[PDB]
């Protein structure tokens, strides 16, 4: 692929601030841990995700991260800071550096009014411009970017400056949970990556990256974001090659964002075209969590695939990733699962899926009659064996054939006979 | 070579000593230390043609692939007398040796490299030394592509980029 030459130099030497160093010495489930760390570093520092980070399994080590930022909230760094008792003695940049802020918002406020109400061209542009350096500088100051950015955006080096705001003001807003202006930044930044830039390697893998952190998290409609991100770029699924990909995570969300708001039909597609292309040949013996999803899958087994889905189940509800859709997934997980062992069989006992995912007998028969309610399952139900037994071997193939090849022809002899 | 290691730059004059020295007038101290590769490359030249040319079947054939270790063994002195301002410019003939002492490699010396027991093998100053040596050519080799980045000989580029792919 063109794009992919363009890293095949470069060997993922990514530009990111907080350069290498994620929180070490980490306990449970290590791959998890291990894609928080290069998700950390690729998003610039998450901050929010720290709490959750703790959440799952206690480590005092966001502290380390967490003192060496300010514009998060210089108050809520502190008190984090002073809560955990760290004895730091270097605090004194912040009231200088703020009282200059101050001075400066206020005396670009008085700006701000005058350029709005006069609406001059030169003005306005010049009151920006001197409003630019100070949001780049402080955005927290959130709405006064917010106010700076409904506009104009646009400064005289156009692309960079651009480009960086509009991350910049989707990675504050989605931190401070304003999904609106959150919302708004996703569909602007889809829009702004046509044009493009220079394009020189780094700069559109970053790109990529940033449309998979807005769009993986999920909070209103996530499935078309996921129709969006696809089949833009043209359908992979991690979108980089070179051997160290691992974003893992996102065909996890994306085989679910499929199953719950389209037909299955389709995974087909999926199976080929992102599961066995070798950039997911590459991930999946990087997590043996996603590896048992699709290998179990692809080889139709009945017994040591339902138990290993449901011992996945167990891990997967200890999850603190935000997803939103969470047991749509794992009831969706065990229908495609049940949906694609039945597309073959010749039998079930009620009993016997019931002992396996640990439900009762009459809860597994009422789960059948709503795969054959829904139409996901032709079937009998025998009433005083407890088994249902499908029966799909369909019998003389010759008249859907002769439908076709008679309908055609003959009627093509008729439209002849007139001229 | 030998000289050459004992030397490092005495009669090349480097206007420290004039009379009577100068590898630098008639002329140019680093195309003179360029040249000795280029002596190097016409055995490089020979040698290659010997074993174009012996017959496929004959005891000589056999006895004259004891040499390749001979000349890989110079390319490491070589490779080990440079200097700066000599590695920028022949690194892409460089690269192209290594390449032509490394395209044709067989499984066993991999093997023993990789599956060794490493609480038995090795322990050893001499011996870090050596294996090191060996996947010396693959730390190159991965250093190079992100070189080569800087270059547009593509005849080299693209040749060295199917040789990689062999190597990988």
């Amino acid at each position: 692929y063109d794009l992919t030459t363009r890293i095949a130099h470069f060997l993922d030497r990514h530009l990111v601030f907080p350069l290498l160093e994620f929180l070490s010495v980490k306990e449970i489930y290590n791959e998890k841990e291990l894609l928080q760390g290069k998700l950390d570093l690729l998003s610039d520092t998450n901050m929010v995700d720290f709490a959750m980070d703790v959440y799952k399994n206690l480590y005092s080590d966001d502290i380390p991260h967490a003192l060496r930022e300010k514009r998060t909230t210089v108050v809520a760094q502190l008190k984090q800071l002073q809560a955990e008792t760290e004895p730091i003695v270097k605090m004194f940049e912040d009231p200088e550096t703020t009282r200059q802020m101050q001075s400066t918002r206020d005396g670009r406020m008085l700006f701000d009014y005058l350029a709005d109400k006069h609406g001059f061209r030169q003005e306005y542009l010049d009151t920006l411009y001197r409003y630019a350096k100070f949001q780049y500088e402080c955005g927290n100051y959130s709405g006064a970017a917010e106010y700076l950015y409904f506009f104009r955006v646009l400064v005289p080096a156009t692309d960079r400056n651009a480009l960086s705001s509009l991350w910049g003001k989707l990675a504050s807003e989605i931190l401070m949970q304003n999904w609106d202006a959150a919302m708004e930044d996703l569909t602007r930044l889809k829009e702004t990556i046509d044009n493009n830039s220079v394009s020189s390697p780094l700069q559109s893998l970053q790109q990529r990256t940033w449309l998979i952190h807005w769009s993986l998290f999920v909070f209103f409609n996530h499935p078309k974001g996921r129709d969006n991100i696809i089949d833009l770029f043209l359908y992979q699924p991690q979108y980089l090659n070179a051997i160290q990909t691992m974003c893992p995570h996102i065909l996890r969300y994306l085989t679910t964002a499929v199953i719950t708001n389209k037909d299955v039909r389709k995974r087909r597609q999926v199976l080929k075209d992102l599961v066995k292309v070798i950039q997911q040949e590459s991930y999946t013996y990087k997590d043996p969590i996603t590896e048992f999803v699709e290998c179990l899958y692809v080889n139709f087994d009945f017994d040591g695939a339902q138990k290993k889905l449901r011992e996945c189940e167990s891990v997967l509800v200890n999850d603190f990733f935000l997803v939103a859709c969470l047991e749509d997934f794992i009831e969706n997980a065990r229908l495609f699962i049940f949906e694609t062992f039945c597309r073959i069989h010749q039998c079930i006992s009620i009993n016997m899926l019931a002992d396996k995912l640990n439900m009762t007998p009459e809860e597994a028969e009422r789960w059948i009659v709503n795969l054959i309610r829904n139409a996901r399952l032709d079937a009998k139900i025998d009433s005083k064996l407890g088994h249902v037994v499908m029966g799909n071997n369909a019998v003389s193939p010759y008249q859907q054939v002769i439908e076709k090849t008679k309908s055609l022809s003959f009627r093509s002899q008729m439209l002849a006979m007139n001229i | 070579m030998d000289i050459l290691f004992a030397n490092p730059n005495i009669f090349v004059g480097e206007n420290i000593l004039e009379e009577s020295e100068n590898l630098q007038n008639v002329d140019q101290p680093l195309r003179v230390r360029g040249c000795i590769l280029t002596l190097v490359e016409r055995m490089d030249e020979e040698f290659t043609k010997i074993m174009q040319n012996t017959d496929p079947h004959s005891q000589e054939y056999v006895e004259h692939l004891k040499d390749e270790a001979q000349v890989c063994a110079i390319i490491e002195r070589v490779q080990r007398y440079l200097e700066e301002k000599g590695t920028t410019e022949e690194i892409c003939r460089v690269y192209l040796r290594r390449i032509l002492h490394t395209y044709y490699k067989f499984d066993y010396k991999a093997h023993q490299r990789q599956l060794t027991p490493p609480e038995g093998s090795s322990k050893s100053e001499q011996d870090q030394a050596e294996n090191e040596g060996e996947d010396s050519a693959v730390l190159m080799e991965r250093l190079c592509k992100y070189i080569y980045a800087k270059d547009r000989t593509d005849r080299i580029r693209t040749c060295a980029i199917l040789c990689h792919i062999y190597h990988h």
